[PDB]
């Protein structure tokens, strides 16, 4: 697998038209706010083809 | 770093206008005299298209410089 | 089930709360494919396969 690449799978809304963003903040998915780190339904938003 | 762009071109009121739909960031401008008061003049004025700049950012926040 | 001979619960004529399942932090992973676990709640189905 080629891991450079990356795709966002989690946003908390839909871009608009050429909307751009960079940014790695966590997705809460889950019940309670994820304090910058990784956990249940805490989900790293950039994910790999591999 | 990062400037994706640069360019080198009470008696007066400069005007703006800032718009950021789909791709990129419209700007448009005028200016006139006006007397020396404190409120907004009376007569008409229009504002022209300056730039649409390759900034890609939502934009939230400004600041005047003296 | 052993894993050489595993069990398929066939699902069907049912509302999936797949939060029910996505939600419980006791499991030590959750995983999708296809879906994203706030998405599943919204999709249809004509059978499911557990």
């Amino acid at each position: 697998g080629n891991y450079n690449y990356l795709y966002r799978l989690f946003r908390k809304s839909n871009l608009k038209p050429f909307e751009r963003d960079i940014s790695t903040e966590i997705y809460q998915a889950g019940s309670t706010p994820c304090n910058g780190v990784k956990g249940f339904n805490c989900y790293f938003p950039l994910q790999s083809y591999g | 770093n990062n400037c994706t762009f640069e360019y080198v071109s009470f008696k007066n009121l400069r005007e703006f206008v800032f718009k950021n739909i789909d791709g990129y960031f419209k700007i448009y401008s005028k200016h006139t005299p006006i007397n020396l008061v404190r409120g907004l003049p009376q007569g008409f004025s229009a504002l022209e298209p300056l730039v649409d700049l390759p900034i890609g950012i939502n934009i939230t926040r400004f600041q005047t410089l003296l | 089930a052993s894993v050489y001979a595993w069990n398929r619960k066939r699902i069907s004529n049912c509302v999936a709360d797949y939060s029910v399942l996505y939600n419980s932090a006791s499991f030590s992973t959750f995983k999708c494919y296809g879906v994203s676990p706030t998405k599943l709640n919204d999709l249809c189905f004509t059978n499911v396969y557990a």
